[PDB]
């Protein structure tokens, strides 16, 4: 509007109806649909064995966080004077405890996920806010004082934020094209496409 | 003399200062004052507010008993011995639209009750 | 009773209280006629007790005549006008010299006044 | 360079010694007191909130109670 | 440094771009993206700084270069080899804060247009994770672009050699300057 | 003379624990091997694993953040024992 | 002692090397007070003595988010009572879920 | 308009041809001319075109610029103050910086395009970085903190103008476009968001305004504040409506917490312009919720209050920095008697602050009045919540002129001929526009 008069904006009729139009005659998709393996991931039915599918992930990541660990302690050993103790024996702790922790807290979520998912009966927001809470206060035990308040807030967070640029994101913004017409837009008189452009090819690696 | 009278300056602070310091006005003379008085220090005439509390409820009854009585024991008919003041039909008519008026109460009225639901009004307006 | 008090010898000690009495009978009185008979009674009272020589029963007179003179401190107490706690104190307060004036203020470097922003 | 911090004597005589000291810790409310104060005056400040809410639950109240009367009028006639 | 931290990346995208070597993954440029900018904010010496920014920054372009965005990424390498001319080949303090604000991005500089291509590309192919690391890991570059610049002009006294040997950085610092406008139309 | 800041702790014993990160520092060459090593047949075995949930991979890289260990952590508290 | 620095005339000049002090702006500075000085650094420089405590976090909670929440569910009153006032269907608000689509009015629908 | 832009361009140019020792002259004297190029592209605005008074292209999207109510006010209103500044800025340096952060502002008001927008007002970035960070007088977490917010901001809102101009294909405001997605319209507010500060984003201003200059001060509240309006009528409001309604709760309750701890944390200030900082917090908080109620009423008004703002932060600034050369202090404890040491500079002091408290002689009045009926025209509690916490400005102000009106001092510290003449023009401003030629 620009001026100082009436409303800024617009109002769009909720009786009238566009039909929709196709934004191209002939469409191409070079993006693939889901794996068989991703929705069986996905599922959360049976909590348990959602639990051990999402789990290698976690145990993955505590093995690497060990791994670095002790290679940062053998690094320093030195291979020159003779050690009395086992360096192994030293060693063989880090990495354990760290892959456990992580597998641990890994489960947790996923178990908790999955529990709140079906009690509710419904995917929200909150079923990742509980389990992000409840990991967080599994692992600030017996921290001092602002840990058990941050970390709850840290892990519940992590949820929201993978839901609403994982998921909200992308469906939202499913329809913008960049090529043709505007979407909602097709009254204007832009170049029409035959087909719609094909940048790259669906990937393979 | 209202000009010119002798005045005593307020120290210079010589330790370190309270955080809330600033709770403490000081323009320089002697004599540096809260910024609200009674907040802290000396009281005037030494009363607490615990004191004042129970002043305040030793006097509230007194003050609350001639009002009680009239507002809420008493009603319209018995409030007193006359009925307001009558009106030709075209100026009563007129006055009792009033919410704030002294006509609502005419019991003798047949529009009694019509009145006394128009006095008790809106408490906000509906839009 | 405050502090100040109380580091006080006997001797000051019964002397403030008297001081502090009389000031209290002269801010609870409605004129000066009031104040004579009130004072001397005042006097009586204290007089009274003057040659009392058991610590203890000096030591309880004391304690109940300062719980006396707390409660009945007033709320307006009556302070000549050009002395602290006085209306005319500090209405124009006398000016010390030794002012620093600057003159002629914008002619000082008038060209070159303002911020400057220096760097490395 | 730094203001003196010797104070001035001369009116000591006349106006009273600086001796004597305020009692005051400098300290604020108490955390409980504050949070029973704090819940106690903004309601007393937000006085037209409550009298919006009490108003509007009255009539979203009557004019429930008057369509339920309505359903039963308008279903055995 | 300079011409082994550029030159050699065109040919790379080239290959790319030109023999589909492109795969679903975004975990590469994604944690190229977060690790060069923290270890760019922890970086006590100047020469980690920009090599960190190049890491970040290559990160995004691989990210972007995958999903078939060439022009975009061949715009931003001579961009950037114009960038870091100034700031590698330092002799001047203003040739180099030009330098380092084109590498951060601001707006009055040629920088500017090759950042923009990258992220005008990002928001296209409607990635939110990308889109939101982009944003604060630049945040986090910045923070280091600005400890170059306070470095400069703003910690101490600086002295450097008069090494006058400025064959094609007064065009580099000139092209940086003025080359906003001409290129506005990719943008 | 100016205000400034307090620092906790007595001088003697905060430069003691300074001191403690003056020890025999490795190459970082031999971290670097195994991680280039390790990292390329990483990359090859990340394109047969199985799709996960967006959610889960967040709470993955949340948990690996939370327990990488920098290596100045791991340097200063270093001892030859047990 | 002193000596006027400013010359109307304009035929100003700073003497360097007086004797006397110039009456120059520096003239009227306050001066300063050592304890003063550290209140005023204390006071700016108060997060070093920030320390979280249970008594800091209920204070902070019920009064910045005390004040929060009832703001926020004035403001979804209040809108509440709009709507029913202006006659619109109950508004998708982001937080609301209503299995309506309604956001903003038609100008050209009456309602 | 083609006027005005050209002594737009020529003002960073001619310091480049200038003598070195004619700067300052010429600087005043471009800078009136710029003022006189705005008068003029104020008569060759008719009225008659109701939505964008002038127009002009240069060969590009990215170079429309144009003019519109909000834009007109705000350009005219740095034209104004822009000599102010100026005069009370010595050395090259500082001019240079100076005159290229205004014509990097002044053009961002008149652009048409988000991403020339963006490109101009984000230009002045690390001007800001170093005017705020001087050697002696500033301070580095200023400058960080300033700088952190903006770039932050100022990405997201890219981000956003990014997907518009792929999604519709153009980004420019004269094109009709509306969005409902609700990223972008975050996108777009966090921006606004930052810039005119609201809590909890407000950290920036007060450390920016205290370690800056007093041109550097008087330029960012009189002007940098506004250039969040321009952004929420030209680039907000006409595509992300609907996500203004979706989010009024939440934008409601953002913008009175706001303004409540605010006026709060005014009363904890010990520093005068951390209490002027604190004051423009709060005050632009009715703002930005006038103009979020998308009616006449409110953008009006959420303009007319800018202004007066923009006329009253400006001569507060200005008399601390006077008061500031003259004693070398800021603490209000060390101020005192200042009353009697002198009643000049105290006259336009106590003028300035009752202009800032909203008096009726003042144009804060008028303004707070049309903000006020916008509100009011939403809901009546709306209204009532924002009239009832203005006490809290009235005691800290209050205090404030208690605390510097009386006292022993032994210093005359009264304002010279040029602090007069500096605030003369703001001293007329104020009171034309109080009488309600607005
Ligand atoms: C005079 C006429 C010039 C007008 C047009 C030019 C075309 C005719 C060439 C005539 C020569 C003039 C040179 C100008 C352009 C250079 C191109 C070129 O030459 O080859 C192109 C031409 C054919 O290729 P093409 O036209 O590109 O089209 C092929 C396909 O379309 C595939 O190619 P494609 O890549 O172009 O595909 C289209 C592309 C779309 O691509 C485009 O749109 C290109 C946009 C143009 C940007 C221009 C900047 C590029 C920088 C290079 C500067 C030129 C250097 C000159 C080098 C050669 C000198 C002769 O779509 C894409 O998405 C691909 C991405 C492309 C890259 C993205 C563009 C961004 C570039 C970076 C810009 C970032 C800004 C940085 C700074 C900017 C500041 C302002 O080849 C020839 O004609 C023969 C080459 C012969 C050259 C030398 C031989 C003569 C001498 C022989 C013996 C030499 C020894 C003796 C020495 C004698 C002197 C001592
Ligand atoms: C047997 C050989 C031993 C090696 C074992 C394995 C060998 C490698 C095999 C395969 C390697 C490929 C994959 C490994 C990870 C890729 C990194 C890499 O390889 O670079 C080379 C790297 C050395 O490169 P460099 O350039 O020489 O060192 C640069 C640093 O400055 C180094 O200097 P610095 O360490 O002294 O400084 C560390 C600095 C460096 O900074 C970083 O680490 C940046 C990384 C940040 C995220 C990375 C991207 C995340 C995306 C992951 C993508 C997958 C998920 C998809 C979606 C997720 C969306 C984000 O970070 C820190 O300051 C410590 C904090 C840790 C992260 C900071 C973020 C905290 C956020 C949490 C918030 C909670 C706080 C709230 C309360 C706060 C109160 C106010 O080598 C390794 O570190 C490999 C060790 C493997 C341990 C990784 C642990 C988990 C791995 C996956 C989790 C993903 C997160 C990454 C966390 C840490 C990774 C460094
Ligand atoms: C045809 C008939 C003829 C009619 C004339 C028509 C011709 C049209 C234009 C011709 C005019 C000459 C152009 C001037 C070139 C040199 C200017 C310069 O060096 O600046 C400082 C210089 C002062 O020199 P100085 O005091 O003797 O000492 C400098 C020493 O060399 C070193 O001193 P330092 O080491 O102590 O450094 C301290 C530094 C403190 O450190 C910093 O702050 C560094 C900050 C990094 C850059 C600042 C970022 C933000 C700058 C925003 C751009 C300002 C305009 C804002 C408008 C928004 C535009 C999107 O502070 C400064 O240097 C000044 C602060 C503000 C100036 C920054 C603006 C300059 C931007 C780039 C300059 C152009 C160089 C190109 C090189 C060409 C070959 C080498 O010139 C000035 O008087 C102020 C700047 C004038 C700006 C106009 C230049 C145009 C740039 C705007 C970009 C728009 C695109 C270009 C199109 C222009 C029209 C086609
Ligand atoms: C219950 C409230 C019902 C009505 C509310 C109206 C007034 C409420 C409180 C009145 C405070 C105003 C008085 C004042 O400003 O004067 C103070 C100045 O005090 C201050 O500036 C402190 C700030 C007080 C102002 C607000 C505090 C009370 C706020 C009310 C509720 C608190 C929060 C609720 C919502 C924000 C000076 O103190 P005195 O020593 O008494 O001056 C008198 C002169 N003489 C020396 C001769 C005795
Ligand atoms: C549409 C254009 C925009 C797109 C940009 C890309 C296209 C480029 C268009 C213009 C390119 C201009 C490149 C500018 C280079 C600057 C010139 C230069 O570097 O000269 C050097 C050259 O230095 C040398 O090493 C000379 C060696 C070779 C000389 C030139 C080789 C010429 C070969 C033929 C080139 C013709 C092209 C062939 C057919 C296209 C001299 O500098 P120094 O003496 O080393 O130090 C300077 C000292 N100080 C400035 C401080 C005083
Ligand atoms: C940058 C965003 C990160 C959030 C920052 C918040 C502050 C961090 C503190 C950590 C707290 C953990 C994160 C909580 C934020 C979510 C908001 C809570 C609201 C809420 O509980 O409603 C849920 C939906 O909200 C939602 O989950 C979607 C709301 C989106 C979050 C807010 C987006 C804007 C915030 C940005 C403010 C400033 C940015 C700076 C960080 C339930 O929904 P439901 O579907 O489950 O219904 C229930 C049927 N069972
Ligand atoms: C960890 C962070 C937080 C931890 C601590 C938080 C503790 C705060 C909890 C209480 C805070 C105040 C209470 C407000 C929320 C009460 C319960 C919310 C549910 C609700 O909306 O009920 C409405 C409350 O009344 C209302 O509409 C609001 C009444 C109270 C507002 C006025 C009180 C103070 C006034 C001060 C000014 C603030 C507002 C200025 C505009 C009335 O129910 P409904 O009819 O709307 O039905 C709507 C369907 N539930
Ligand atoms: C003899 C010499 C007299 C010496 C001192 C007197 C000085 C001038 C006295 C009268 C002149 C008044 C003009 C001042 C501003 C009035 C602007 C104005 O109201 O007209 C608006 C023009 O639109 C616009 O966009 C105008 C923009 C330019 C206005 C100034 C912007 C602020 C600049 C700095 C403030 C100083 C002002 C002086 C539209 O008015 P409307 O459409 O809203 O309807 C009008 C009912 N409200
Ligand atoms: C917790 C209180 C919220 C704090 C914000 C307070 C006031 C902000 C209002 C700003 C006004 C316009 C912004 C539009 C929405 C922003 C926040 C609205 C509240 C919100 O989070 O709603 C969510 C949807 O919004 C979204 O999905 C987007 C959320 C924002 C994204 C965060 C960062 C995005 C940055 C992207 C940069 C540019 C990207 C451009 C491509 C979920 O609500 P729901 O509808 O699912 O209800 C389910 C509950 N049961």
């Amino acid at each position: 509007t620009f001026n100082y008069v009436i409303p800024y904006g617009g109002s769009s009729s909720y009786t009238i109806n566009n039909e929709p139009v196709k934004a191209e005659e002939v469409t191409v998709d070079f993006s693939k649909e889901p794996s068989a393996s991703s929705l069986k991931l996905a599922d959360k039915s049976d909590w348990i064995a959602y639990t051990f599918n999402n789990v290698p992930l976690m145990a993955t990541v505590g093995l690497l966080a060990g791994a670095h660990e002790a290679f940062l302690h053998y690094e320093r050993t030195p291979i020159y004077g003779k050690r009395t103790y086992n360096i192994i024996k030293k060693l063989a702790p880090i990495v354990i405890n760290k892959t456990a922790y992580a597998t641990l807290l890994g489960a947790i979520f996923c178990a908790t996920d999955a529990l709140y998912e079906n009690y509710s009966g419904k995917k929200s927001y909150t079923s990742g806010m509980v389990a992000g809470a409840a990991t967080g206060a599994v692992f600030a035990i017996g921290r001092p004082l602002p840990q058990p308040l941050v970390w709850p807030l840290v892990f519940a967070a992590a949820p929201v934020i993978a839901d609403l640029f994982g998921e909200v994101y992308p469906e939202s913004m499913k329809s913008a094209r960049g090529y043709g017409t505007p979407y909602g837009f097709e009254n204007l008189d832009d170049a029409v496409p035959t087909r719609n452009p094909i940048r790259r090819n669906p990937h393979h690696y | 003399a209202g000009a010119g009278g002798p005045v005593k300056l307020s120290p210079p602070v010589d330790k370190p200062l309270p955080y809330n310091y600033d709770f403490w006005m000081d323009n320089g003379i002697y004599p540096g004052q809260p910024i609200y008085d009674g907040m802290f220090g000396s009281m005037v005439g030494n009363m607490s507010l615990e004191y004042m509390a129970k002043g305040w409820l030793v006097l509230l009854p007194i003050l609350s008993a001639p009002f009680v009585y009239e507002h809420c024991i008493a009603d319209d008919v018995t409030r007193n011995p006359f009925v307001p003041r009558q009106y030709p039909s075209e100026v009563r008519e007129f006055l009792a639209l009033f919410k704030n008026g002294f006509v609502l109460n005419d019991y003798s009225q047949p529009d009694y009750e019509e009145m006394k639901r128009r006095q008790s009004g809106l408490l906000t307006p509906i839009y | 009773a405050s502090e100040a008090v109380l580091r006080l010898p006997h001797k000051l000690r019964v002397m403030r209280m008297y001081r502090t009495g009389l000031k209290e009978i002269v801010n609870w009185s409605y004129g000066r006629h009031e104040f004579y008979p009130r004072a001397n009674a005042l006097r009586m009272e204290f007089e009274a007790n003057k040659e009392l020589s058991d610590r203890e029963q000096i030591r309880k007179l004391v304690l109940h005549g300062e719980d006396l003179l707390a409660r009945f401190r007033h709320w307006e107490p009556t302070i000549r006008s050009e002395f602290v706690g006085g209306t005319v104190y500090g209405v124009w307060p006398q000016h010390c010299k030794d002012v620093k004036f600057v003159p002629n203020p914008a002619y000082i470097d008038e060209f070159k006044q303002g911020d400057t922003v220096l760097l490395y | 360079n730094y203001a003196s911090l010797k104070a001035d004597t001369s009116m000591d005589h006349v106006f009273g010694d600086s001796t004597n000291k305020l009692n005051y810790d400098f300290q604020l409310m108490s955390s409980k007191e504050a949070f029973f104060w704090n819940y106690t005056l903004y309601p007393i400040v937000g006085f037209p909130i409550f009298l919006y809410l009490y108003q509007f639950n009255k009539l979203e109240n009557f004019e429930a109670e008057i369509a339920a009367a309505k359903a039963a009028k308008a279903a055995s006639e | 440094a300079f011409v082994f931290s550029t030159l050699p990346k065109l040919s790379v995208l080239y290959l790319i771009s030109n023999s589909n070597i492109g795969s679903e993954c975004v975990w590469w440029g994604l944690i190229s993206l977060w690790l060069g900018s923290i270890s760019q904010y922890q970086s006590v010496f100047v020469r980690s700084i920009l090599l960190y920014s190049s890491v970040a920054e290559i990160g995004l372009v691989l990210l972007v270069l995958q999903e078939g965005f060439s022009w975009e990424a061949f715009s931003w390498v001579s961009i950037y080899f114009l960038s870091l001319s100034g700031v590698w080949h330092a002799n001047s303090k203003f040739v180099s804060a030009i330098s380092v604000a084109s590498i951060a991005g601001l707006p009055p500089f040629l920088g500017f247009i090759g950042k923009a291509q990258i992220l005008k590309s990002l928001v296209s192919i409607n990635l939110g994770i990308l889109i939101f690391s982009s944003i604060l890991a630049a945040t986090i570059s910045f923070i280091g672009y600005l400890r170059l610049i306070r470095l400069m002009y703003l910690v101490s006294p600086v002295k450097w050699k008069n090494n006058k040997d400025s064959s094609f950085i007064n065009w580099s610092t000139w092209m940086l300057t003025v080359g906003t406008l001409p290129m506005v139309y990719s943008v | 003379d100016e205000p400034k800041h307090q620092i906790p702790g007595n001088a003697l014993d905060n430069w003691a624990f300074l001191r403690t990160y003056a020890k025999p520092l490795p190459d970082m060459i031999h971290y670097y091997y195994y991680v280039y090593l390790f990292g390329f047949f990483f990359v090859y075995k990340v394109a047969d694993f199985p799709e996960y949930s967006p959610r889960v991979l967040v709470m993955a890289a949340l948990i690996g953040s939370l327990f990488y260990v920098r290596r100045d952590w791991v340097h200063r508290e270093f001892k030859d024992s047990p | 002692s002193s000596r006027i620095a400013g010359d109307t005339t304009g035929k100003y000049t700073p003497n360097i090397f007086s004797p006397e002090t110039p009456m120059d702006r520096s003239f009227s500075h306050v001066p300063k007070n050592p304890f003063w000085e550290a209140w005023v650094f204390r006071r700016d420089n108060i997060q070093r003595e920030f320390v979280w405590t249970w008594q800091t976090i209920f204070d902070l909670a019920t009064f910045v988010g005390g004040l929060y929440v009832a703001m926020y569910a004035t403001a979804s009153f209040c809108s509440r009572q709009n709507d029913k006032r202006n006659g619109y269907p109950e508004r998708n608000y982001y937080f609301s879920d209503s299995k309506s689509n309604f956001v903003i009015p038609d100008e050209r629908e009456f309602y | 308009m083609s006027l005005y832009l050209f002594m737009l361009f020529l003002q960073p140019l001619s310091l480049s041809f200038v003598s070195r020792s004619f700067s300052k002259i010429s600087s005043l004297m471009m800078s009136f001319a710029t003022l006189w190029s705005a008068v003029y592209m104020w008569f060759t605005s008719n009225g008659a075109n109701q939505t964008f008074y002038q127009v002009v292209s240069w060969g590009s999207d990215w170079s429309t610029f144009g003019v519109c109510y909000t834009s007109l006010y705000i350009s005219l209103l740095c034209a104004f103050i822009f000599p102010i500044c100026v005069i009370l800025v010595q050395g090259y340096r500082a001019l240079s910086i100076l005159i290229c952060i205004q014509t990097a502002v002044s053009l961002s008001i008149v652009s048409l395009h988000m991403l020339a927008f963006y490109a101009l007002f984000e230009s002045s970035l690390l001007l800001f970085f170093i005017l705020i960070g001087r050697r002696k007088y500033g301070s580095l977490s200023a400058a960080y903190n300033i700088s952190i917010y903006t770039f932050i901001s100022a990405l997201g809102f890219l981000i956003s103008a990014f997907w518009l101009n792929w999604s519709f294909g153009s980004v420019c405001a004269l094109l009709p476009n509306e969005e409902a997605n609700s990223f972008v319209a975050f996108g777009i507010f966090i921006l606004l968001w930052v810039k005119a500060p609201l809590v909890p984003f407000h950290l920036w201003l007060p450390e920016a305004h205290v370690y800056a200059p007093t041109a550097g001060s008087v330029l960012l509240a009189g002007v940098l504040l506004k250039i969040s309006i321009v952004g929420l009528h030209v680039f907000f409001l006409p595509i992300c409506a609907s996500s203004i309604v979706k989010a009024f709760p939440l934008i409601l309750s953002i913008c009175l917490g706001s303004f409540i701890f605010s006026s709060f944390s005014t009363l904890k200030q010990i520093d005068l312009k951390k209490i002027v900082a604190y004051s423009s917090i709060s005050h632009m908080a009715i703002v930005f919720l006038s103009s979020a109620t998308n009616s006449g009423l409110g953008i009006q008004g959420a303009v007319l209050y800018c202004i007066a703002h923009g006329l009253i932060s400006p001569g507060l600034f200005l008399l601390v920095g006077i008061l500031y050369k003259n004693t070398n202090t800021k603490l209000v404890f060390y101020l005192r008697g200042l009353s009697q040491q002198a009643p000049v500079w105290w006259s336009v002091w106590v003028f300035f602050m009752l202009g800032n408290l909203a008096f009726p002689l003042f144009p804060n009045f008028i303004a707070e009045v049309v903000c006020l009926s916008a509100l009011f025209k939403n809901h009546e509690l709306y209204a009532y919540a924002f009239i009832f916490f203005s006490f809290v400005g009235t005691v800290y102000s209050s205090t404030v002129l208690g605390r510097l009106k009386g006292g022993v001092s032994s210093q005359c510290v009264d304002a010279s001929r040029l602090d007069v003449i500096s605030w003369n023009p703001l001293v007329l401003a104020t009171v034309v526009t109080g009488i309600g030629y607005m």
